[PDB]
C-alpha cells in the first residue's frame, strides 16, 4: 500500500498542531503550578485574588 | 411576563369579565358587530376592484383590498366586542346573559 | 435611575431614587424633597464625597 | 474578565513584529452598482446577527415572548428580503 | 496611561479623517477611529459593544463606504495613600454574575420590544430606499 | 508575566510551519488522485520541499513596484496576515489549552472573519491594474455575502450551547456532537467556509487570466508569500472550527472502548485533518461556480435556509424547554 | 479623574465632526462621514454615562443608535450614487 | 396577553397593511402576464383605504388605547392629547394621499414605493405623538426622516430633485446629531429618561439655588435640535431649497404631516422644561427672527413653491409666538394655529397640484386666470386672504387668538413685530391676487380642469375657510381640552 | 391550488425547503406548546 | 407536469447534493490503486527502433 505517503504530511501537521496546542499548557503550568481555568467570572477572579491575599498573609 | 390590563379611565358602565380572552370576545360578537365586520370587508373589496381596473390587475388588486378589507373589519368587531366587554361601552347585552 | 443594572443585579442608585419619588408623589410643594432629591443626585456621580475629599487633600498638602 | 485581552493584545503585537520581519528579511540578502446594494444588504443582514447574539444567549430567561418579539422582526425583514427578492437585486 | 495615548492616537486619526485630500485615506482613518475606539470601550468594561463596533462600524458600514470610494472617483484628586485598599467589596452580586449579553438581551426583547421594532421598521425603510434609488436593472 | 510572548511563539511557529506542511499535503494528496506522486525528490517524501520553497522566496529579490503607494501597496499583506493568526488567540484545543478564554469568543470570531476583506481591498486597489481591482472587488463581496451565512449558522449554534465561550460549546457535546441533529447546518456551514476563503469550486481568485485574475497578482515574492500563508492559514483555522462547533472538539467517538482514553489534544487534531481532506477532496473534485452564479447562489439557497434553520432550532427548543 | 478623559474625547470628537462637516462645501464624502462621527461620539456618551452610574438606559439606546447610524449611511451614499448619474459633481 | 395590545391597536393595522401593500405591489408589478403594469393608483387608493380604515380605528375607540397603560408606561403614555393629534394627523395624511392620485397619472411617475413609504412615514409620526421617552421619540424621528429623505429624491432621473435631497439628508442627520447629543447629556446628568423620571427630579429646582452646566446645556441643544426640524430661523439653512426641488406632491405632505408631530413633540417636552430660562426666550427670539426674515423673504420671491417656503416659515414663527408665552391659553393659541396652518396649507398645495397640470412654474404664470378659470381663481384668492389674517375668513382667528395669547403674557415687543411683519406679509399675498385679476399680460397660459380629488378637497377646505368664523366654537373647544389635557 | 403548489416546489426546491422548515419552526410554539403546556 | 411522488424525488436529490457526492466517491477510486509515473532519471519511458532523435 502506498497511500499513506500522501497522509504523511498530514500528520505532521496533525502532530505538531496537537504540539502548539499542548505548549501553552506544559509553560502555563510551569509558571502557575495549576493549568488554566475555563470561566473565569467575578467570583473566580475574586477567589483568586483572595487566595493571592491570604496566601501572602501566611 | 408579567402583564397588567388596567385603565387609566375606569369604566363607566358594569365591569363584567375584566380581561376576556380571545375566543370569549371572538364569541361575542353580536349583530351588530357582524354587520359593521361586514360592511368594511364589502367596502374594501369593492374599492380594490375598481382602482385595480387601469393597471389591468382585475382580480388580484381585489383579493388584496379583501385581506387589507377583512383584517381591519375583524379588528373593528374585536375592538368593539372587547371594550363592551371590559364595560367601557353601552353594553345592555352582556349583563342580561350575565 | 429606571432599575436595571449593569451587572444584572440592580441599579446602584435605584433605592434613593425610589425613595424620592416615594415621598414626593405625595408632597405638595417640592422644596420639602430637596433634601431626598439632593441625596439622589449626589449618589448619582458624587458631588460633595469628591469635594470633601479633594479639600481633604489640599488642606493636607497646605502644610508646606 | 478583560484581563483575558491583555493575551490577545500581545499577540497581536507579536504577528505585527513577525510579519514585518518576514518581509524585511529579503531586503537583507468602470462603475457599477450592484456591489453597492450587495453590500447594503450584507449591512442589514450584519444588524440582523447583531441582534441575534443577544437573543440566543438570553433565551432561556425569555420564553415565548422574546421568542416571538424577535420572529416579529424576522419577519419584517423577511418581508423586506422579498422585496429585494422580485426587484431583481439578487441575481445578475 | 494607556487611556491618554489612546485617546490621543483616536483624535489625531479622526483629524486626519477630516483633512487628508484623498478619500481613500480619509476612509482608512476613519477606520482607524473606530478600530482605536473599540479598544477604549473594551478597557471601559463593556466587551459585546466593543466587538459590535468592529463588526458594524468597520464590518459593514466603513467597507460599504470603501465599495462607494473605489469606483466613482469635580475630579478627584490622584490621592493614592489611603484610597488603595478602601474599596469594599461585595460577594453577594459575585455569585451568579450575568455578562455583557445576558443581562442585555434579557431586557431589549421583552420589555422595551417596540424600539426593536422601530430600529427593524427603520431598517426596512433604508432597504426599500437603497433599492428605489439606485437601481439600473436591465 | 514574562512568559507569555512564550505561549505566543508557541502558538505561531508550529502553525506557520503547518500552512507550510498543509501547501504539500494538498500538493501531494492531490497529485495521489490524479495517477501522480507530487514532490518526492527534494526530501524523503517532499517532507523538505516547503523548506526549499520558503528558502527560494527569502532569496530572489523582491521587484517592490509600489506605483500608486508605497505604505498601503506594503501593509496589505500584513494587515491579513495578522487578521489569520489573530483568530487563533481564542480557540481552545483540550482544557486550558487556550490562549485567551473569551467570553465572548463567537462574536470575537465573526469580527476577525468579518474584518479580513479590507486585506484585499486595500491590496486589490494599491496595485495599478483594472483587472486586479476588479477582482479583488469582487472576491471581497463574495466574502461579504457569504459573512452572514456563517453568522447565522453560529447563531444556530449558539441557541443550543447558550454562552459564546468556545471552551464551554464543547463541553455542550458532552452528550452528543452537534453534527448528528442538525447535520444539513453542518453542511451549509462547510460549504460557506469554502466560499468564505476562497477554496474548492469558489476559488475564482486562481480562476488564471478571466474575468477575475486575483488580487496577488502583481505582488512580489514574500507579499504573495504572506497572503498565501494567510489564506491557507484561514483555510486551516475554518476547518478547525468546522469541527469544535458541529463535532465534539477534543471528546471521543462514542468512549465505549477502551483505547479511548488517549490524550484529547490528538482528537481535535485527526478531526482538524479530516476536514482539510474534504477542503482538498472538494477541490479536486468538482469544477468551478461562475462570479454571477456564486452570487446568486449564496443570496437564494444558504441565507433563507439558513434563516430557516434558526427559526426552526429556536422553535423547536422553546416548545419542548429543551433550553440551556 | 476618569469620566473628564471620556467625555472630553466624546466631545472633542463631537466638535471634530462639526468642523468636518462646516469646513467645505464640496466633498461629500467626508462631510457625510462626520455625521458618522457625531454619532460615534454621542454613542460613547451614551455607554459611558451607562456604566458610569450603573443603569441599563444608555447600553439599549446605545445598541438601538447603531441602527440609525447604518440606515443613515446606507441612504446617503444611495443619494451619493445618483447624485452622479445627473450632476457628476464631486 | 392580547388585550394588553387594544392600546397600540391601530399602528399593528397600518403596519400590517403597509407590509400587504409591499407584497402586492412587488407581486403585481413585475409579472409578465399583466405586462408590468403601472401599479402606483392602485397602490395609492388601497393606501387611502387603509388610512380611512385605521382613522376609523383609532377614532371609535377613543375610551380605549388607555388599558394596561402601566405595561406600556415605559415604552409611550397616550393621553387624550395624544388621541386628539393622531385624528388629525391621519386626516391630514389622507388628504394628502387624496391630492396626490393625478400626480401619478398625467406625470406618469408609476413607482409604488411612494405610498408605502407614506404610511411608513405616518406610522412613524404616529409612534412619535405618544413616544413618551427620550427614546422612543428619537427613533420616532429618525423613521420619520429616513422615509422623507428618500421621497424627496424619488424622482432620480431630474436634477432638483437629488440635489435637494440631499440637503435635506445633510440637515436631517446634523439635526439629529444634536439632539442626540443634547439627549444623552441630559440623561448622563439626571440619569433618567423616561418623561415621568425627568419632569421630577428637575421641575421643583431649575436655577434657583444653583445650576447644573450639563443639563442646561443638553436641554439648549434639544431645543435647537426642535428648532433645525421645524426649520425656524436661523435654523433654516437649506429648507426653501428642499420645498423647490423636492417633488410638488412631497412637498404638500413635507410642510403639514411632519410639523404637527414635531410640535407634539415640543408641547410633550416642554412639560418637564420648567426651566423658563432656557426654552421659552430661545424660542421667543427664534419666533421674531423667523417672522422678519420670512416677511421680508418672500416678497422678492418671483417662484411659487419658493414663495409657499416663505409663507410657511413665517407661519411657524407666529405658530411659535403662542408658545413663547407658556400658558394654557399660548399652548390653545398654539394648536388653534397648527390647525388652521394645516388646512390653509392643504388648500393652497390643492391649488398648487391642481395647476401643476400645465407646469406651473413662476408666479405670473398664472396671470389672467380671472377670465380662463374665474372660479379657481376666487378660491385662491380666497386662500391668499386667510393667509393675509384679513378679518372674515380663516387664518385671522388663529392670528387674533396667537396675538391675544401673546398680550396675555405681557411681550409687547412681539405684538408690533407680528403686527409690522403680518401688514408686509399681506402686501405680498395680494400681490399673487393683483396678478391675476388686474394685471392682464399679452400672452395668456391655459389650465387644464383636475380631478375629482382635489376638487372635492379643494371646495371643502374653501368652505371651511369663508365660513369658520360663523361656527368656531368646535375648534376652540377641542383646543382647550387638548391644551389642558397636556398636564391634567 | 395543488397544480400551482407542484410547480412552485419544482421551480424552487430551496424555497420550498426553507418554507417548510420555517412554518415547523413556528408551528411548534403556536400550537404544539399551548397545548403542551396545559398536559 | 408532475404526479407528487416525482418532484419530491427530484427535489431531494437536488437538496442532498447526491449527483456530487457521485462524482466525489469516482474521483477516490484511484487514491489507493497504484500509481503510473516513472522515476525519469532511472527508468525512462519505452521507445521504438524507428524513433529520430540526433543524427
Ligand atoms: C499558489 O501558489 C503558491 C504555491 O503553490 C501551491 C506555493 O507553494 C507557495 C509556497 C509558500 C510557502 C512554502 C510558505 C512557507 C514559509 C515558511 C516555511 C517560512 C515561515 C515559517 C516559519 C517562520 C516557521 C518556522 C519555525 C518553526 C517550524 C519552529 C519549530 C518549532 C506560494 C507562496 C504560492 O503562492
Ligand atoms: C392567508 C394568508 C395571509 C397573508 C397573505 C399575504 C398576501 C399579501 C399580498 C396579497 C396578494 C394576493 C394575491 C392573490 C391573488 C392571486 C390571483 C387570484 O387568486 O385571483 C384570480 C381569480 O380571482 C377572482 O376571480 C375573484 C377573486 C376573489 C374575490 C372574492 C372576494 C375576495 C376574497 C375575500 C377575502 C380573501 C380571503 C382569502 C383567504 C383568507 C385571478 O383571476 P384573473 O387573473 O382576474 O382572471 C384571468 C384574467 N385574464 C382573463 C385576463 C387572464
Ligand atoms: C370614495 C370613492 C371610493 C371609490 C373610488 C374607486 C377608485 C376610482 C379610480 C379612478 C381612477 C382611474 O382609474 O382612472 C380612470 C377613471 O375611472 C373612472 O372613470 C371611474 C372609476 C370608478 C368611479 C365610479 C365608481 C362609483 C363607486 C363610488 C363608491 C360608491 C380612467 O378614466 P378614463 O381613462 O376612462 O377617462 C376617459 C373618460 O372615460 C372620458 O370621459
Ligand atoms: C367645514 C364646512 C365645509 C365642509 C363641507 C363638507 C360637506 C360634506 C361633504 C360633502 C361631500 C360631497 C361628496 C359627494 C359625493 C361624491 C362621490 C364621488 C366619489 C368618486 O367619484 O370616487 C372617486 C373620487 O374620489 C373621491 O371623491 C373621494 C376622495 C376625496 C378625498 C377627500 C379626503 C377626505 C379626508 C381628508 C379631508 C381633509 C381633512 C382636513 C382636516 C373617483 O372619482 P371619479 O369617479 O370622478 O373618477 C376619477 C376622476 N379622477
Amino acid at each position: 500500500l502506498v497511500w499513506l505517503e500522501a497522509m504523511l504530511p498530514l500528520g505532521i501537521i496533525g502532530g505538531m498542531l496537537c504540539i502548539m496546542g499542548n505548549s501553552q499548557y506544559y509553560i502555563h503550568k510551569a509558571y502557575h503550578g495549576r493549568p488554566k481555568h475555563i470561566g473565569h467570572d467575578e467570583w473566580d477572579v475574586a477567589m483568586e485574588r483572595r487566595d493571592k491575599k491570604v496566601v501572602e498573609k501566611a | 411576563m408579567n402583564t397588567d390590563i388596567t385603565a387609566l379611565e375606569k369604566a363607566q358602565y358594569p365591569v363584567v369579565d375584566r380581561n376576556p380572552a380571545f375566543t370569549k370576545v371572538v364569541g361575542n360578537f353580536s349583530t351588530l358587530d357582524y354587520l359593521r365586520f361586514s360592511t368594511i370587508t364589502g367596502i374594501s373589496v369593492t374599492v380594490g376592484y375598481l382602482s385595480g381596473i387601469k393597471p389591468g390587475i382585475k382580480g388580484p388588486s381585489m383579493v388584496t383590498g379583501g385581506l387589507i378589507g377583512l383584517m381591519g373589519g375583524f379588528m373593528y368587531a374585536y375592538q368593539n366586542s372587547a371594550g363592551r366587554l371590559m364595560g367601557f361601552f353601552p353594553n345592555d347585552g352582556e349583563v342580561a346573559s350575565y | 435611575a429606571s432599575g436595571w443594572g449593569i451587572t444584572g443585579n440592580k441599579g446602584r442608585c435605584y433605592d434613593f431614587w425610589m425613595d424620592f419619588s416615594e415621598c414626593m408623589s405625595h408632597c405638595r410643594e417640592p422644596k420639602d424633597c430637596t433634601l431626598l432629591r439632593e441625596d439622589y443626585l449626589e449618589c448619582l456621580h458624587h458631588s460633595k464625597e469628591f469635594q470633601r475629599r479633594n479639600r481633604i487633600y489640599k488642606e493636607e498638602q497646605r502644610k508646606l | 474578565m478583560m484581563l483575558e485581552f491583555a493575551p490577545i493584545f500581545i499577540y497581536l503585537v507579536i504577528s505585527l513584529l513577525v510579519s514585518l520581519i518576514l518581509l524585511g528579511v529579503p531586503f537583507l540578502f468602470r462603475f457599477d452598482i450592484r456591489f453597492y446594494l450587495v453590500s447594503i444588504l450584507f449591512l442589514i443582514f450584519d444588524l440582523e446577527v447583531t441582534f441575534f447574539f443577544p437573543w440566543a444567549v438570553s433565551l432561556n430567561k425569555i420564553d415565548l415572548f422574546g421568542f416571538w418579539s424577535m420572529m416579529a422582526f424576522l419577519f419584517i425583514l423577511t418581508i423586506g428580503f422579498l422585496y429585494e427578492w422580485k426587484r431583481g437585486a439578487l441575481d445578475w | 496611561m494607556i487611556l491618554s495615548v489612546l485617546s490621543s492616537l483616536a483624535l489625531v486619526s479622526g483629524l486626519m479623517v477630516v483633512r487628508a485630500k484623498n478619500p481613500v485615506h480619509s476612509v482608512l482613518f476613519f477606520i482607524l477611529v473606530f478600530c482605536d475606539t473599540s479598544g477604549l470601550l473594551l478597557l471601559l468594561g463593556l466587551d459585546f459593544f466593543a466587538m459590535i463596533f468592529l463588526v458594524v462600524y468597520i464590518g459593514a458600514i466603513a467597507v460599504l463606504f470603501l465599495f462607494v470610494v473605489m469606483m466613482f472617483h469635580i475630579p478627584l484628586l490622584p490621592t493614592q495613600r489611603n484610597t488603595t485598599s478602601l474599596r469594599y467589596t461585595v460577594y453577594a452580586g459575585k455569585v451568579r454574575s450575568w455578562t455583557n449579553l445576558e443581562t442585555l438581551g434579557n431586557l431589549l426583547y421583552t420589555y422595551y420590544f417596540v424600539w426593536f421594532l422601530v430600529s427593524s421598521l427603520i431598517l426596512l425603510v433604508a432597504m426599500i430606499g437603497a433599492i428605489v434609488l439606485t437601481m439600473h436593472r436591465t | 508575566y514574562i512568559a507569555v510572548p512564550a505561549e505566543i511563539l508557541g502558538i505561531i511557529l508550529p502553525l506557520l510551519l503547518g500552512v507550510a506542511f498543509l501547501v504539500l499535503a494538498e500538493r501531494k494528496v492531490m497529485a495521489f488522485v490524479q495517477r501522480r506522486k507530487g514532490p518526492d525528490v527534494v526530501g524523503s517524501f517532499g517532507l523538505l520541499q516547503p523548506l526549499a520553497d520558503g528558502l527560494k522566496l527569502i532569496l530572489k529579490e523582491p521587484i517592490s513596484p509600489s506605483s500608486a503607494n508605497f505604505f498601503l501597496f506594503r501593509m496589505a499583506p500584513v494587515a491579513t496576515f495578522m487578521l489569520s493568526l489573530v483568530a487563533w488567540a481564542v480557540v481552545p484545543f483540550d482544557y486550558g489549552m487556550v490562549l485567551s478564554d473569551l467570553n465572548i469568543g463567537l462574536l470575537y470570531l465573526f469580527a476577525i472573519s468579518s474584518l479580513g476583506v479590507y486585506g484585499i481591498i486595500i491590496a486589490g486597489r494599491s496595485s495599478n491594474s483594472k483587472y486586479a481591482f476588479l477582482g479583488a472587488l469582487r472576491s471581497a463581496a463574495q466574502m461579504v455575502s457569504y459573512e452572514v451565512s456563517i453568522g447565522l449558522i453560529l447563531i444556530t449554534v449558539l441557541i443550543c450551547v447558550g454562552s459564546c465561550n468556545l471552551s464551554e460549546i464543547v463541553m455542550a457535546q458532552k452528550q452528543i456532537w452537534f453534527g448528528i441533529p442538525l447535520f444539513p447546518v453542518l453542511v451549509m456551514f462547510f460549504i460557506s467556509c469554502l466560499a468564505e476563503t476562497n477554496r474548492a469550486p469558489f476559488d475564482l481568485p486562481e480562476a488564471e487570466a478571466e474575468l477575475v485574475a486575483g488580487y496577488n497578482v502583481e505582488y512580489s515574492s514574500m507579499g504573495f508569500a504572506l497572503f498565501f500563508l494567510g489564506e491557507y492559514a484561514n483555510m486551516i483555522l475554518m476547518s478547525g472550527l468546522c469541527t469544535l462547533f458541529f463535532l465534539g472538539g477534543w471528546l471521543p467517538i462514542l468512549d465505549l472502548p477502551i483505547f479511548k482514553k488517549i490524550p484529547g489534544s490528538i482528537w481535535f487534531s485527526i478531526k482538524v485533518l479530516f476536514f482539510l481532506f474534504l477542503y482538498i477532496w472538494v477541490r479536486a473534485a468538482f469544477p468551478r461556480y461562475r462570479y454571477d452564479q456564486l452570487m446568486g447562489l449564496g443570496w437564494k439557497v444558504f441565507l433563507p435556509l439558513s434563516l430557516a434553520w434558526v427559526v426552526s432550532v429556536s422553535g423547536l427548543l422553546v416548545t419542548f424547554q429543551w433550553l440551556p | 479623574m476618569d469620566l473628564i478623559k471620556y467625555f472630553t474625547f466624546s466631545m472633542i470628537i463631537f466638535i471634530l465632526g462639526i468642523w468636518g462637516i462646516l469646513l467645505n462645501r464640496r466633498n461629500i464624502l467626508i462631510m457625510l462621514m462626520s455625521i458618522e462621527l457625531m454619532l460615534l461620539a454621542v454613542n460613547l456618551n451614551f455607554l459611558v454615562f451607562s456604566v458610569s452610574l450603573d443603569d441599563m438606559m444608555g447600553q439599549v439606546f446605545a445598541l438601538l443608535v447603531l441602527t440609525v447610524a447604518a440606515a443613515e449611511s446606507a441612504i446617503g451614499l444611495a443619494i451619493f450614487v445618483i447624485t452622479f448619474r445627473v450632476r457628476g459633481t464631486i | 396577553m392580547f388585550n394588553l395590545f387594544l392600546a397600540v391597536f391601530p399602528e399593528i393595522f397600518i403596519i400590517n397593511a403597509t407590509f400587504i401593500l409591499l407584497i402586492h405591489g412587488v407581486v403585481f408589478s413585475t409579472s409578465k402576464k399583466y405586462d408590468y403594469p403601472p401599479l402606483a393608483s392602485n397602490v395609492g387608493w388601497l393606501g387611502l383605504l387603509s388610512v380611512l380604515i385605521t382613522l376609523l380605528l383609532l377614532a371609535a375607540g377613543a375610551p380605549l388605547l388607555t388599558i394596561a397603560h402601566l405595561f406600556w408606561n415605559n415604552l409611550f403614555r397616550r393621553d387624550n392629547f395624544t388621541y386628539f393629534c393622531q385624528i388629525f394627523l391621519l386626516l391630514s395624511t389622507a388628504g394628502t394621499i387624496s391630492m396626490c392620485f393625478d400626480f401619478f397619472d398625467q406625470e406618469r411617475f408609476d413607482a409604488f414605493e411612494f405610498i408605502v413609504l407614506i404610511l411608513l412615514s405616518t406610522c412613524g409620526m404616529l409612534f412619535m405623538i405618544s413616544a413618551y421617552d427620550l427614546i422612543a421619540m428619537y427613533l420616532a424621528i429618525e423613521l420619520q426622516s429616513l422615509c422623507f429623505y428618500v421621497i424627496a429624491a424619488s424622482k432620480r432621473k431630474s436634477e432638483f430633485s437629488t440635489e435637494a435631497g440631499l440637503k435635506y439628508l445633510i440637515l436631517g442627520a446634523f439635526s439629529s446629531g444634536i439632539l442626540l447629543f443634547g439627549c444623552s447629556m441630559i440623561y448622563g446628568s439626571t440619569g433618567a429618561t423616561h418623561f415621568d423620571q425627568l419632569a421630577k427630579i428637575l421641575t421643583g429646582y431649575e436655577i434657583t439655588g444653583a445650576r447644573s452646566s450639563g443639563i442646561f446645556m443638553g436641554i439648549l441643544f434639544i431645543a435647537v435640535g426642535f428648532l433645525f426640524k421645524i426649520t425656524a430661523v436661523p435654523f433654516h439653512m437649506w429648507a426653501p431649497d428642499i420645498y423647490e426641488g423636492s417633488p410638488t406632491p412631497v412637498t404638500a405632505f413635507l410642510s403639514i404631516a411632519p410639523k404637527i408631530s414635531i410640535f407634539a413633540n415640543i408641547l410633550r417636552v416642554f412639560i418637564y422644561g420648567s426651566y423658563g430660562a432656557t426654552l421659552q426666550q430661545i424660542f421667543f427670539f427664534c419666533s421674531i427672527a423667523s417672522m422678519i426674515l420670512g416677511a421680508l423673504a418672500a416678497m422678492a420671491q418671483t417662484k411659487v413653491k419658493r414663495l409657499l417656503a416663505y409663507s410657511s416659515i413665517g407661519h411657524v414663527g407666529y405658530i411659535c409666538i403662542g408658545f413663547s408665552c407658556g400658558t394654557i391659553e399660548g399652548i390653545q393659541s398654539l394648536l388653534i394655529g397648527i390647525f388652521i396652518y394645516a388646512l390653509m396649507t392643504m388648500d393652497a398645495f390643492a391649488i398648487v397640484l391642481a395647476l401643476r397640470q400645465t407646469r406651473v412654474k413662476y408666479i405670473a404664470d398664472l396671470g389672467a386666470l380671472a377670465k380662463t378659470n374665474p372660479i379657481l381663481a376666487i378660491t385662491f384668492s380666497i386662500t391668499m386672504f386667510s393667509y393675509a389674517g384679513i378679518p372674515p375668513l380663516a387664518g385671522f382667528c388663529s392670528k387674533f387668538y396667537l396675538f391675544f395669547a401673546a398680550l396675555g403674557c405681557g411681550a409687547y415687543f412681539l405684538a408690533l413685530v407680528g403686527v409690522v411683519t403680518s401688514v408686509i406679509g399681506c402686501f405680498y399675498y395680494i400681490r399673487l391676487v393683483k396678478r391675476m385679476f388686474f394685471d392682464t399680460p399679452r400672452t395668456w397660459i391655459l389650465y387644464e380642469p383636475m380631478d375629482r380629488n382635489k376638487s372635492l378637497l379643494l371646495a371643502m377646505t374653501s368652505f371651511f375657510i369663508t365660513l369658520f368664523l360663523l361656527y368656531p366654537s368646535p375648534l376652540f373647544s377641542v383646543t382647550h381640552q387638548m391644551a389642558l389635557s397636556l398636564y391634567l | 391550488v395543488m397544480e400551482k403548489l407542484r410547480m412552485f416546489v419544482a421551480q424552487e426546491p430551496v424555497v420550498a425547503a426553507s418554507c417548510l422548515i420555517g412554518g415547523v419552526g413556528l408551528f411548534l410554539p403556536a400550537v404544539v406548546r399551548p397545548i403542551l403546556d396545559s398536559l | 407536469s408532475k404526479d407528487w411522488n416525482t418532484v419530491f424525488e427530484r427535489s431531494i436529490n437536488t437538496l442532498f447534493l447526491t449527483e456530487m457526492v457521485r462524482g466525489l466517491s469516482l474521483t477516490l477510486k484511484y487514491f489507493f490503486d497504484p500509481k503510473v509515473t516513472i522515476n525519469y532519471p532511472f527508468e525512462k519511458g519505452p521507445l521504438s527502433p524507428r524513433f529520430r532523435g540526433e543524427h
